[PDB]
RNA sequence: AAUCUCUUUGCCUUUUGGCUUAGAUCAAGUGUAGUAUCUGUUCUU
RNA sequence: GUAUGUCUAAAGUUAUGCUCUUAUUUACUAACAAAAUCAUUGAACUAG
């Protein structure tokens, strides 16, 4: 079923998606962040955050002089509430409603000012529509890989399983007597490397003064030793 | 002590050459990438080479040749005709932006590098590195 | 900015055509034809 | 090339292949250098760089945002480093965009995608300058100084007093007006959908909110009503440019539910300032008349000023006409909702104001709107049209302004005096305002002219007669037609742009002298000279010509009202801006269908034609560089069918295949440019009218067959108007005997007028005009669609509903066929005999469905 | 030190390339502020009364 | 100590970070905003004081 | 996704220093400008208001390039 | 209640998740090879 | 004089690797199928 | 529907609470599918 026109009131539901939303696609990319929300439009999900949700808000209680500042600059300024509101560092609905409170809708009705009224809490009870949301939150949440990184975890995978398919066939074969090479790599292009076929662009020690012939001898003869055994065995102060 | 500021350019001033024979004027590269000559007495913008898609990293005149040589991060090197105020060689083969031009005091020779980590020894003649 | 005796200059025109020669050619004969 | 093909058999291709600074990789390599070097400074610097680079990125992410870029306890030598290499890039991004839009503007060749880099950058320089701006009146305070808003004040008030003018009061919950403005102001809304069949998200959204509205008329006038009442805090405003190639405009995108609001009061408040009589008759555009008909009104104005053309005293007349520069991003809100209260109620006032103050988006740019206008208001029309009567006022003056309007209690018609002695009392003879646009028309008498320029140059001394150098003049006409550079009405014409520059204060309009034209009619001057909405216009008295020659369409006969005799001659021509916009026009159309249908093309081709001529109509015959745009238009339409079928071979395409109708498988394209093109010794040319005495060829084709033009099936202006005062003079006369027989005028006992008249007589019989009765400022409100709508219709001058169709072009298609040798010689080009179907008239087109319709609905890729 | 020109930033204030004329007397250098800055020796100056920076080899650095 | 980049536009890896790490007075104004009360006061009194 | 990086350092020339090369003739290689050139040895009273009564290094500040953003944008 | 840290905690978890031996100088080599 | 484990300091040790027009746009869908998934009920435990 | 990638497997023998049954919800994917109002007409057609 299409929803043509979104928005309605603010769930804690959405907020708290919106903010972890927000915690991994930045304050840019409001399509995004409202693609995880059902009920929200891009635009909607950016006054939400602009007007209500960003930690940087000054929500305080008004001091006198920001009282007197406020019926100043709405005396100087009038009706112009966001120029007020950029002077006075906070929210343009809530000095509106400071001074509508210092001068002293209906059932159908459309709120304008949704995106700056206090979030509705979750009763107990997600409704199933809000749990799938949730989901899918999580869900879209959690990748981080592409395309091609995602497909090169499972060709290591299969890649893994094909070698461990090689060696299983390649024991049965030994056990019976029928001894066997491992399949080497297909060469890809003319010059393509076997690494263990020499010491590929070996670059030996620089000669020194001292001799080392009686210490080569020995490595070479535990060199071999191993080798013969895999072989064998195998392996307060703060103050404004 | 500073005597005169000259302004023109619409880039950082990246290289500047004096004729060494006349030394009636002189040339810089810039971001903007040109090359400007100005008149050394006064200060006047003479004329103004573009010849280069990318900053002008350094201009080298020759003293026994009627020729400039530009260098720039477009990768290019340029030999310039001063009888001509336009572009007679091009020595092609710099991996990367050339930083560095320096011309050979007795040889008919240019050396040339920048971030391919190698100095370029081209024959003016032939542009033949 | 630089003070009274610094010249500073604003350069936007080219004072010499562009075809004007930097290094002029030298032509030690010459000819009337 | 054989040799190296060889070369690469037996040796192989190259390792050590070095690709060059192209193009496409200039932007790449330059970002390489830049980096390099950043690191390098860097990494000298400090006693992981890749790490370190990202602050560069996020550096230069925030200068395009205009965000400022400020990383908490980064060392200060580092900081400076990335901000200097950032506003190198920034400058060498900037001269980009200039040296680009340079080459845009003068048809140089230039990318698509280049074009659409450019516009994005302009965009954001655009922004970041108006933010600047705004920032900058913030610190600095307004500029309109308080004495000077307190006399703009008074000012406004001693008007209004003497209009006795009744202040708008707030739309009743009970208004006997509502519902048919209601319907009117949906119907605007609706409009931009009225033919896209693709819709987005956001169009649905605002589709359905109309729908709502029509369907619960009640509650939405309920809405709107409390919200004029009571919000005072809105949505941000999205804007983006369009592409003109001469220029880009700004688009704003306000929230469809404001919206709904916004054009319900710009009807109420046009409805009722009507009624209210609170705009003057000098104000325009005006519902009353298309602008070529106020063109030619003005002109036969003029015209029949009392002894306007006379010379033997040593009089004189000027027409100052001039730009009221930035007016409307000049204006204080505070002053505003002064204003305001004066003319409304002050909950709409307060409700004008608020919604100006709002948060303009662009991408990731953003900022407070805190001074200026925002024109993609719906009201913004009226709000403007307000200031400007501030500024007309300011110009004319409480005495002289009286005057040309008239007793509130029986104001003047436009350009109309209660008597001959009001018309002379005074310098200024005629006013008027086309939006920002003033045209005033001055006579003098020789001491009154003697005594201003005296003035003046004792001001503004010319010790050795220079005056002339700058002094703007029509350039498309010839020496000997445009105003000549006498030192006395040099003088004269500056002295009276110093005078009336003096009379509006800078902080309200910057009045420049660069932007200006002032044409002089004297003994010395027989020319008088100006432009209007679109038109350029020489006025030459009959009394000041060598001799009276015989004219084609294109120059006006100016009747003397009095003598009923033509004693004036208006030649026409198409502004150079004008024919650069038409140009830039085709050039779009070129531009945005690279992979359209050749039908749609021709389509589009056809639209833009069609809006030219039946605008400009006459004026077009004498415009030859309006001719040689039309040739080359005309011929990269069709280059266009032909290079996608990969060929350009004349033979390949006679004229059948593009000028052949639709419902015969043509692209039934117009022709205007198979006509001749005039031609004549340009040195002349440029000094004096040469006539036409030579012609060269238009576009052209092997077949010997001469195609039908447009221009020869729309009736130039002048006869509309003529025909227009005649059938309704007669329609006047019908009208008092039908009420005196006591009879109701039958819709046939007007047959043979009702496809005359301008409005069209048939407007009388139109099917809702009991609603349209209410429908006022509507050719302002078309015409400021441009600002808040990214695809706006070319007839923006001219409504159906309240004119008629002004024009029918069905028999351009019956003579093209004609034309093209008939129905024979048309098929005999196609490959109807292959099909064996019977007859030529079963030859329906499935013009409605097709595979391709089955298929835009599916979920596509773009491919 | 150099001045940088109006409206420049402070990173600005660099000096990239320089080279002296043909008699050695007058110094060109080209900055980061888009400039051309001519330096030229005080004709006024003798050594007494221009002694510049004092001889003070500082000995905390081993570079000698 | 150069800080760690955190981009608000770009986020390569995925990562979730704290809200805190992705995220004009001028007397003029008040002089006109108080002369055009003046105003408005002189013209709503001088119109009674006319028409009585 | 890693395919998207930066430069950790330049290829070096000295790579193509070992390499064998080809023999391929390119166009701008061909023989020109083969010889070297050597040097030398009451109507004016009743309006409410009238006479009756930069060089900067900084583009985007520039004065030019506000008159070509008021000239090009309308 | 949800919260975006409890949100972020579960998608923590949701994310987070054979031993060949070389019997042989053959196996070893494949593997060294490889390697 | 030599172990072991704590705590602080130091080290950050799997500890965001370019560019452009935020590169661009989109997020209304029937049947059937495939994969994952949800509530409940018995059953497992 | 592509680009494109991968596979092709004897012999042509180299010496020694937590789940389950199952009826649904939700998301994603499908060049799979000629779907009954608005003298028989989307119809073999669309790809980086």
């Amino acid at each position: 079923v299409p929803i043509y026109v979104k928005g309605g009131v603010w769930t804690n539901v959405e907020d708290q998606i919106l903010k972890a939303a927000v915690q991994k696609y930045g304050t840019h990319q409001w399509s995004k962040v409202a693609s995880l929300l059902q009920k929200k439009t891009a635009r909607q999900s950016e006054l939400r955050w602009n007007e209500y949700l960003n930690p940087k808000l000054n929500f305080t209680e008004f001091s006198k002089e920001e009282d007197a500042q406020l019926l100043d600059l709405a005396r100087e300024l009038p009706n112009q509430w966001r120029t007020i509101a950029d002077m006075m560092a906070r929210p343009a609905q809530v000095c509106v409603e400071r001074y509508n409170r210092l001068l002293e809708l209906k059932a159908g009705d459309i709120n304008p000012n949704a995106e700056t009224q206090m979030a509705r809490p979750d009763n107990g009870d997600l409704e199933d529509e809000e749990k799938e949301m949730l989901a899918e939150a999580r869900a879209r949440l959690l990748n981080t890989q592409g395309k091609k990184a995602t497909r090169k975890i499972r060709e290591r995978m299969l890649e893994e399983s094909k070698r461990i398919a090689e060696l299983q066939k390649r024991r049965e074969l030994k056990q019976a007597g029928i001894n066997v090479a491992i399949k080497k790599p297909k060469k890809k292009y003319g010059t393509d490397i076997d690494y263990n076929e020499d010491i590929v662009y070996e670059q030996a020690p620089m000669p020194g003064i001292y001799d080392t012939s009686t210490e080569d001898r020995q490595i070479k003869k535990k060199f071999e030793q191993f080798e013969r055994k895999v072989n064998r065995k195998g392996l307060e102060y703060k103050k404004p | 002590k500073l005597s005169r500021v000259i302004n023109g350019h619409l880039g950082w001033v990246r290289c500047v050459a004096i004729d060494p024979v006349d030394n009636e004027w002189f040339i810089t590269g810039s971001n903007d990438t040109t090359m400007k000559v100005w008149d050394l007495a006064t200060g006047k913008l003479k004329t103004t080479l573009a010849g280069h898609v990318m900053t002008v990293r350094d201009v080298a005149v020759s003293d026994r040749h009627p020729y400039l040589f530009s260098v720039s991060e477009d990768k290019t090197v340029k030999c310039w005709d001063l009888e001509k105020n336009q572009i007679i060689r091009d020595y092609y083969g710099h991996l990367s932006g050339v930083r560095t031009v320096s011309i050979h005091p007795t040889l008919d020779l240019i050396a040339t590098a920048g971030r391919d980590s190698v100095i370029k020894l081209w024959d003016m003649r032939t542009r033949i590195p | 900015p630089y003070g009274k005796e610094v010249e500073v200059l604003m350069e936007t025109k080219n004072t010499q055509s562009p075809q004007t020669p930097l290094v002029e050619p030298v032509t030690e004969r010459t000819k009337l034809q | 090339y054989i040799g190296n093909l060889i070369t690469r058999q037996f040796e192989g291709r190259s390792n050590e292949i070095v690709k060059t600074t192209t193009k496409q990789r200039l932007d790449a390599y330059y970002d390489l250098e830049l980096r390099n070097s950043v690191m390098d400074d860097i990494l000298e610097m400090m006693p992981k760089a890749r790490t370190i680079l990202q602050h560069l990125s996020e550096a230069w992410r925030c200068w395009k945002a205009n965000i400022p870029w400020d990383v908490p306890g980064m060392p200060a030598p580092i900081k400076k480093i990335i901000e200097r290499y950032i506003k190198s890039k920034a400058d060498a991004w900037v001269s980009a965009a200039h040296y680009n839009r340079e080459r845009i503007k003068r048809g140089a060749h230039v990318e698509k995608t280049m074009v659409k880099k450019n516009l994005g950058r302009l965009t954001r320089l655009w922004i970041k300058n108006e933010q600047e701006r705004q920032r900058q009146i913030q610190k600095n305070g307004p500029e309109i100084t308080p004495e000077e808003a307190t006399t703009i004040f008074s000012v406004m008030v001693e008007w209004l007093e003497s209009r006795s003018f009744s202040p708008i009061p707030f739309p009743p919950l009970t208004y006997k007006n509502d519902t048919k403005i209601l319907v009117l102001a949906l119907e605007d809304l609706k409009d931009v959908y009225a033919s896209k069949v693709r819709l987005n998200a956001s169009e649905r959204e605002e589709l359905a909110l109309i729908e709502e509205a029509y369907d619960n008329p009640h509650d939405t006038l309920n809405r709107i009503k409390k919200y004029l009442l009571t919000q005072r805090v809105f949505k941000p405003v999205d804007i983006t440019m369009m592409e003109n190639y001469q220029n880009i405009s700004p688009v704003y995108s306000v929230d469809p539910l404001e919206k709904i609001t916004d054009a319900y009061l710009d009807q109420y408040l046009w409805y009722e300032a009507d009624q209210r009589k609170l705009f003057p008759n000098w104000i325009k555009p005006s519902d009353s008349e298309i602008p070529p008909l106020l063109v030619y009104k003005w002109t036969q104005g003029i015209n029949n000023l009392s002894e306007i053309w006379d010379v033997s005293r040593g009089q004189s007349a000027v027409l100052l006409e001039t730009t009221l520069g930035e007016m409307a991003e000049k204006i204080d809100f505070t002053l505003l909702n002064r204003l305001l209260r004066l003319i409304v109620d002050p909950n709409i006032a307060d409700y004008i104001t608020a919604k100006n103050n709002v948060v303009i988006n662009f991408k990731d740019m953003s900022h407070v709107n805190k001074y200026g206008l925002i024109r993609g208001l719906k009201f913004a029309s009226f709000i403007f049209q307000y200031y400007g009567l501030v500024i007309d006022l300011l110009l004319l003056g409480q005495e002289r302004a009286t005057d040309l309007a008239g007793p509130a209690n029986n104001p003047n018609e436009f350009m109309q005096f209660k008597s001959k002695e009001v018309e002379k009392a005074h310098p200024i003879r005629l006013y008027t305002r086309y939006l920002d646009r003033i045209y005033m028309l001055f006579h003098f008498e020789e001491d009154e002219g003697e005594e201003l320029t005296d003035e003046y140059l004792a001001e503004n001394p010319d010790p050795n007669f220079e005056n002339s150098i700058g002094y703007n003049n029509r350039k498309c006409w010839p020496k000997d037609s445009r105003m000549r550079l006498i030192r006395q009405d040099v003088n004269l014409g500056r002295a009276v742009f110093w005078e009336i520059q003096s009379r509006v204060p800078t902080s309200l309009t910057s009045i420049k002298w660069e932007n200006a034209f002032v044409s002089v009619y004297s003994k010395n001057n027989p020319n008088l000279l100006f432009s209007m909405c679109g038109f350029e216009v020489r006025i030459l008295p009959r009394q000041r010509m060598e001799e009276v020659v015989s004219n084609d369409e294109g120059v006006w006969d100016l009747v003397d009202e009095r003598t009923k005799q033509r004693t004036a001659k208006a030649y026409l021509k198409v502004s150079e801006e004008e024919i650069k916009k038409f140009d830039s026009r085709i050039r779009g159309i070129l531009m945005a269908s690279g992979s359209t249908t050749f039908t749609k093309v021709a389509a589009k081709w056809n639209t833009s034609l069609i809006s030219l001529f039946t605008y400009f109509r006459e004026a077009i015959v004498a415009t030859e560089p309006l001719l040689d745009i039309l040739v080359k238009g005309e011929t990269r339409i069709q280059n266009r069918v032909k290079l996608g079928l990969n060929s350009k071979m004349p033979t390949r395409f006679p004229p059948a295949v593009f000028y052949t109708p639709k419902e015969l498988g043509g692209l039934g394209m117009i022709s205007a440019s198979h006509i001749l093109i005039p031609a004549s010794d340009l040195s002349w040319s440029k000094q004096t009218d040469t006539g036409i005495t030579h012609f060269r060829a238009g576009m052209t084709h092997e077949d010997e067959k001469l195609i039908p033009t447009i221009f020869r099936y729309i009736t130039t202006w002048e006869n509309e108007f003529l025909d227009s005062q005649r059938v309704w003079a007669e329609y006047a006369t019908k009208r008092q005997e039908a009420i005196q027989q006591n009879r109701r005028l039958a819709f046939e006992e007007l047959e043979g007028s009702w496809d005359r008249g301008i409005p069209r007589i048939s407007t009388l019989f139109q099917r809702d005009r009991h609603t349209l009765a209410y429908d006022r400022g509507h050719r302002i409100r078309r015409e400021f669609k441009q600002y808040s709508l990214e695809r706006n219709s070319p007839f923006w001058w001219t409504n159906s509903h309240h004119d008629g169709k002004l024009w029918n072009l069905n028999a351009y298609r019956t003579d093209v066929i004609q034309a093209l040798g008939g129905i024979e010689t048309i098929l005999e080009h196609t490959l109807f005999k292959g099909t064996g179907f019977n007859s030529w008239e079963g030859l329906f087109w499935e013009k409605a469905s097709g595979f391709e319709d089955s298929m835009q609905f599916k979920k596509l890729t773009h491919a | 030190a150099t001045r940088e020109m109006v409206g420049s930033l402070e990173g600005e204030r660099s000096v990239l390339c320089s080279t002296f004329d043909k008699t050695g007397l007058r110094l060109i250098t080209g900055e980061a502020d888009k400039s051309i800055k001519i330096w030229k020796q005080d004709e006024t100056a003798t050594k007494e009364s221009e002694p510049g920076l004092a001889w003070n080899p500082n000995l905390s650095a081993k570079r000698f | 100590k150069i800080p760690a980049a955190v981009s608000n536009w770009k986020n390569p890896n995925g990562y979730t970070v704290a809200l805190e790490r992705r995220v004009t007075i001028n007397d003029g104004f008040m002089k006109l905003s108080e002369a055009l009360e003046n105003a408005d006061k002189k013209a709503r009194q001088e119109i009674r004081s006319k028409m009585e | 996704t890693t395919s998207h990086r930066p430069q950790l350092e330049a290829r070096s020339g000295a790579k193509a220093a070992a390499y064998t090369p080809t023999g391929i003739e390119h166009a701008r290689l061909l023989p020109g400008h083969t010889t070297l050139k050597y040097r030398k040895f009451s109507w004016r009273k009743g309006t409410a208001f009238g006479r009756h009564k930069g060089y900067i290094n900084d583009m985007t500040k520039s004065e030019y390039h506000q008159e070509f953003l008021h000239k090009h944008v309308r | 209640h949800v919260s975006a840290e409890q949100i972020l905690r579960d998608v923590y978890k949701k994310g987070q998740k054979t031993n060949i031996d070389i019997l042989d100088l053959e196996e070893l080599r494949e593997y060294q090879r490889r390697k």
